[PDB]
């Protein structure tokens, strides 16, 4: 908790998806890749794939559900992503109308809505800024050129290769259908 | 390698979470690792160790209104347990500095300091006499106000006033004091 950390990048380096469309972004995404400044690849017990489901409310905010396989059971979390200043940016927590003192911040960096996306996350604890990036997929598999591009972008925010992980696909919990 | 079977949360505040568990019985057990993660994306925040006799630990420096996964792992020499994981959301931060001013025989003024830079949807004032707790009043106060004046109070009577901050349906722990009216 006192060890050194790779600095979170300026928001000048984390651009948003242009003309971002909240209605096209909704629905289920598999987390195909992950990167972060506190994230270390551990091949003795790897990180498993999980899914998020972004449901667009009348609010214009998202009701984001995470589904994970953990301790031999399916685990469900629900959070509210409130929209920030620009389309594709979201906040969580109680600090909102005070930019750059935000508890937890989300930015959709790029997406083609029907196949893939890259989302940047940033939060604070004990005066230390943590940041994290996900490579979302509409399916569990993605193309090697999309993963290479994720590695490329992650390096542009200052992460080396050993801070980048591609979760192992799993059949439990994460292939649930659901009406909307 | 045994897991803890009774991990629980206590002292849940806006920036911190307490843990209690019953330490196990083994010569083999050397300590307990504690892992904190930001839930959802599963962002690792920190790890921490305590020794085999310890059945208590406080996570500090957390951010209010946010979801964290906290787990405890039993440690042996060259090995360990499966994690025991729980998910907990930090509280809404309460107000501070409850003063009572303008003491009449049938009225008082109640001031508090809001939690700074937190955007609440409202405050929530409850008052009742000390001697009849069943007769409680609730006023919903604007998140931009920091004071309310109470009226129609009984003279020579001690009241319990509490102020809680509220965001959506979650509310803070109450800020509570006691002022009595004059005659």
């Amino acid at each position: 908790s006192t060890s050194d950390l790779i600095p979170a990048p300026p928001l000048s380096k984390v651009p948003l998806q242009q003309n971002f469309q909240d209605n096209q972004f909704h629905g289920k995404w598999y987390v195909v890749g992950e990167a972060g400044n506190s994230l270390l690849r551990e091949d003795k017990d790897p990180r498993k794939m999980y899914a998020t489901i972004y449901e667009l409310k009348e609010d214009k905010s998202y009701n984001v559900t995470s589904v994970r396989f953990r301790s031999k059971k399916c685990h469900y979390l629900i959070r509210t992503f409130v929209p920030g200043s620009q389309p594709g940016e979201f906040t969580l927590g109680l600090i909102k109308s005070k930019p750059g003192h935000t508890s937890f911040l989300v930015r959709v960096v790029s997406t083609n809505y029907n196949q893939h996306a890259m989302v940047f996350f940033k939060t604070v604890a004990q005066n230390r800024e943590y940041f994290f990036i996900t490579l979302y997929g509409r399916t569990k598999e993605l193309t090697s050129e999309l993963k290479e591009n994720f590695i490329r972008f992650s390096k542009s925010l200052g992460l080396p290769e050993n801070h980048i992980v591609f979760p192992v696909p799993i059949d439990q919990c994460i292939d649930g259908s659901a009406w909307s | 390698v045994p897991q803890l079977t009774d991990l629980s949360f206590v002292d849940i505040t806006d920036s911190s979470i307490g843990l209690r568990w019953t330490p196990l019985n083994s010569s083999t057990i050397i300590g307990y690792r504690i892992t904190v993660v930001a839930a959802g994306e599963g962002i690792p925040i920190f790890e921490d160790f305590v020794d085999s006799s310890v059945g208590y630990y406080t996570v500090t420096g957390l951010e209010p209104g946010i979801d964290y996964d906290i787990s405890v792992i039993t440690l042996i020499n060259g090995g360990e347990s499966a994690p025991t994981t729980l998910t907990q959301q930090t509280a809404v931060p309460p107000p501070t500095d409850l003063r009572f001013t303008n003491i009449g025989p049938d009225t008082m003024r109640v001031t508090w300091a809001p939690p700074p830079s937190i955007d609440l949807t409202n405050f929530l004032v409850r008052y009742s006499p000390v001697k009849n707790e069943e007769d409680v009043a609730e006023l919903s106060i604007s998140p931009s106000d920091n004071a309310v004046v109470l009226t129609n109070l009984l003279p020579g009577t001690e009241y319990v006033v509490s102020v809680s901050s509220v965001y959506e349906q979650h509310e803070s722990t109450p800020l509570r004091g006691r002022q009595k009216t004059g005659s």
